[PDB]
């Protein structure tokens, strides 16, 4: 149902932004949206919660909103070591529990 | 139709008819006031126990509680259309308390549920 | 805090498979657990969602009809029964924790502890 | 707010919102206070006996017989009030609270019926 | 399997799945008949009260009435795992007449919105 | 070892409307939920209707929710369907049947017992 | 006699958002329900959404439930009607309009007895 | 849903009738059919409502009929300003409450 | 609906097995399955209930068994086990009641 670009790129010491697409129903109506980091064979760690808050033991550097129907993560001080397969998920409601949308390549140059 | 305990010697299922016509007569000088008072304390004492098994202001309440065949082993084409409720009354008098326990944790569990489900946005 | 699952491939479609997942490092009986999947060449997807308590279980569509997910807080462990498996479920199931909270905590709406991986094929 | 029974001599359209003030007015010597739990109690019994059991406001599946009453809605609920109704329908009072047990007993077997399908 | 307030020193969120053994144990010359009457109309005033807010029949009831954070401004994680319902009582116990009426507002508000829907064709 | 007897109507243009009715003997017709299962001249059966025991729950499939009342009297020992817009795809012959669901404190049966001799149903 | 003015916008963007406030005059107000009807200008009458007396009950057409929101003020004498999310598709005509529904102690009318002058909603 | 012939038509003095379809769920099950006049540039007004019944200061040349899944508006003559698009409108139950049908141009020759 | 053989025979004493097939909301979620026998010209009567039982009046050599989503009557004998259409049933609910398929015209040669 969500919508992420794919092939998303950076250099070191630059900000980035990844994008999500949702619709008036989830992501208008609800703020339960969340973004992971999946570096291959590794699991997708949560980085991002409830549109602005992050679990602790994670770097500061990652950070994300919400306006409309749409929503964002932000990484500012970009790292050789974020090249991974970034997840966009949002709760849907009761009779559809959550929605994820495709994986989103990020590189580092 | 028959009045009150007029079905008590019909089958369980026939008596199972006139619920009304036996609540209705449950609720109608020291040893008239004393009376009354254990009149109520009896009926307060069997709604709360309805209450507590979510089976408030109804006559006919169904649960999610299994039946045990320990408890008896009978079909329904015997227990409901060739018994009365006083034979089944003598035959389970015991496991009664068994049955009560069951069914107040079951709907505590329910009742856990269904707050669970309603804060589930 | 640790999940490692066990399970394994199924060769034969239209049969059963049992996984299950055993937990550590945190009070499993606190917390809301669920399967999610991901196909080697697809994105993440939500398949399963099961309470505190273990009463209360959700799924998608889907599997509404296949799969059952079941919890025992004695040993803090999870089991997923999947029944008439097709060749379009091979994906890797991760057992997670959270999804939900027991209306008497905050609410969270998101995964934060995640397994390694059901490492589930069919053939 | 108006106070107890202060909307006693409002239309029923009026003095029907008001509800909830009577009612916490029923319970609050000893043959006294037995009395007024019994009649508290009676009063429970019936709607209990009905589907009413724990609402105010209650909707049944007994249909209105004009021959109780045969005013229009625009006359009873925003021209009378509740005494010059209490007063009207009294000789069919004990009709309609028959009906409404009956209609309870069918309701309850069909909910027993409907919940009993797999 | 505390008994009766044994988890009167329990947290909250532990003591909220004992409400049926308190509440069992709420029923059960003139001096006598006195005590007998008071403790009818305590349960009864209970009562009263909890159907007026919608809640008859049920010893866990969810309402529609927001919290207003100005009565308590502490989170779940402390008011359910970390206070006792004695304490939050001494916290509530100057709100609880505020709460009380807008509980009984709520309700008379969904029993006309209820009659209003059923009133549809 | 029972006996259901079915009356039938006749010819009916599209749109209009058609009464069946079934007659039970040799047993307690309101100790029983009937129903009644259509079968096209040209292919098996299909369920239509089915009413408990009491006459108070009726049930049907969802192309003719708008269209057939079933209707039950236990003092006539008599069945009734009533179609109201009827088309050429409902021609075929209709049984009433005694079986299908138990009222609750009975066994569970769901399934057809007792059927009756067929009556035709032919639109225009 | 009984008035009814729309005092609501007029153009739009695509994605954007308004309000329409409609005025009501002649009658008690409080003690009738209201509605918004919409009419494509080449197009018939298409009703969207209505409220109750009270305001507590609002009702949407399916298209709308995520993006419209119809509420009243009882003291302002004040229908308002805000829109969100609005497409090429919605540009038309929208009546504000008295009746259609009744709070149950009343009467029956499921009929919309007066109605505006008719707002012009437009989208680019 | 709900489907009415276009132009129609008649002379001073003669009588005309506006038929409207709907299926059972529209027409059949419920006594709420009521009929719409609306002038080009003007706002409708109510003229019928409930199949028979008129609203107070409309004339009763406009009458109207209900059979089976189908209902009629019939005007009695014709003259001055009832020349004008009419719609039919009816209740359709809880999930949609009010549907209309198309414009139906009636002018007087 | 309910899937059936295409008409399977054998000779007068042997055995056949007429299957009928059909989702989890058919045949797995429930134990109601039936069978029905329908003699050309007269109407069905009841051969198989709840699987594996049979009504009294009806003789031996009919039997039933389910598997997964799959049933099936087993016929022994054939004698004079003519031609009947043999037609399953089961319950799926209580939004869908019952439902029949096809049929197996069972043919002893
Ligand atoms: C007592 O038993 C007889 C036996 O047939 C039965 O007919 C009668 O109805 C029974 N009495 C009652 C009150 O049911
Ligand atoms: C029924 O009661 C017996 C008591 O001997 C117990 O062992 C058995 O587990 C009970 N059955 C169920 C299903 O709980
Ligand atoms: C009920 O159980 C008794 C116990 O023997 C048996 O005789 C009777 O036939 C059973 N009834 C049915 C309908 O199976
Ligand atoms: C109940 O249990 C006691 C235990 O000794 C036994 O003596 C009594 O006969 C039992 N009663 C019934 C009705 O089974
Ligand atoms: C008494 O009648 C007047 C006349 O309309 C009305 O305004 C007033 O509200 C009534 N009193 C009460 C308590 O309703
Ligand atoms: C109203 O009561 C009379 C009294 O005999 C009865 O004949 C009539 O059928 C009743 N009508 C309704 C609609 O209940
Ligand atoms: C109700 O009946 C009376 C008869 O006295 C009539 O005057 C009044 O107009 C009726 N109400 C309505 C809304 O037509
Ligand atoms: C109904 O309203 C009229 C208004 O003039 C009043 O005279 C009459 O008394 C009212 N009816 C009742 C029963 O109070
Ligand atoms: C009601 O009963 C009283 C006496 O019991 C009688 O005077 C009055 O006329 C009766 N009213 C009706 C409407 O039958
Ligand atoms: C009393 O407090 C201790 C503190 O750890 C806790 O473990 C214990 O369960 C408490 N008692 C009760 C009855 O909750
Ligand atoms: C409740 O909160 C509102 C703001 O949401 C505030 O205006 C009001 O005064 C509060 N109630 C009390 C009793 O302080
Ligand atoms: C939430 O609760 C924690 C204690 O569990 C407390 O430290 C924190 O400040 C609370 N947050 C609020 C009220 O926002
Ligand atoms: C709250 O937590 C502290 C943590 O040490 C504990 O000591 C205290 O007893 C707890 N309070 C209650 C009421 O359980
Ligand atoms: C409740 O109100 C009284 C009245 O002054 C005040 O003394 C007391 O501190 C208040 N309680 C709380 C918990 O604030």
């Amino acid at each position: 149902a969500l919508t992420q670009p794919p092939s998303v790129s950076g250099s070191p010491g630059q900000s980035v932004t990844i994008s999500c697409t949702g619709t008036s129903s989830d992501i208008g109506s609800y703020n339960y949206v969340s973004w992971y980091q999946q570096h291959p064979g590794k699991a997708p760690k949560l980085m991002i919660y409830d549109v602005t808050q992050r679990p602790s033991g994670v770097s500061d550097r990652f950070s994300g909103s919400k306006s409309g129907n749409t929503a964002s993560l932000t990484i500012s001080g970009l790292q050789a070591d974020d090249e991974a397969d970034y997840y966009c998920s949002a709760y849907a409601g009761r009779q559809t529990f959550y929605i994820f949308g495709g994986g989103t390549r990020l590189t580092v140059l | 139709s028959l009045g009150f305990l007029g079905a008590a010697g019909s089958t369980m299922g026939a008596a199972s008819m006139t619920l009304t016509v036996q609540a209705r007569n449950l609720l109608s000088g020291i040893k008239q006031l004393q009376a009354r008072v254990l009149a109520v304390e009896h009926y307060l004492r069997d709604q709360q126990l309805l209450g507590i098994w979510g089976c408030s202001g109804k006559l006919i309440c169904c649960t999610n509680v299994p039946w045990n065949s320990s408890w008896s082993n009978r079909n329904l084409s015997e227990i409901w259309d060739n018994m009365t409720w006083l034979q089944w009354d003598k035959e389970i008098s015991n496991y009664t308390q068994i049955i009560y326990g069951l069914l107040e944790e079951s709907q505590n569990q329910q009742e856990k549920n269904e707050q669970d489900l309603l804060a589930l946005d | 805090v640790q999940l490692v699952e066990t399970g394994g491939g199924l060769v034969q479609p239209g049969g059963s498979l049992k996984l299950s997942c055993r937990a550590s490092g945190y009070t499993f009986s606190s917390f809301a657990m669920s399967w999610v999947r991901q196909a080697p060449g697809k994105g993440l997807e939500w398949v399963s969602l099961i309470n505190d308590r273990g009463g209360l279980t959700f799924y998608v569509d889907s599997v509404k009809g296949r799969f059952t997910i079941s919890r025992d807080n004695s040993k803090n462990t999870l089991s997923l029964q999947m029944h008439s498996l097709r060749d379009g479920d091979t994906a890797v199931y991760y057992c997670a924790t959270g999804g939900m909270s027991s209306a008497l905590q905050s609410s969270k709406y998101y995964f934060d502890f995640w397994g390694q991986g059901a490492l589930v094929t069919v053939s």
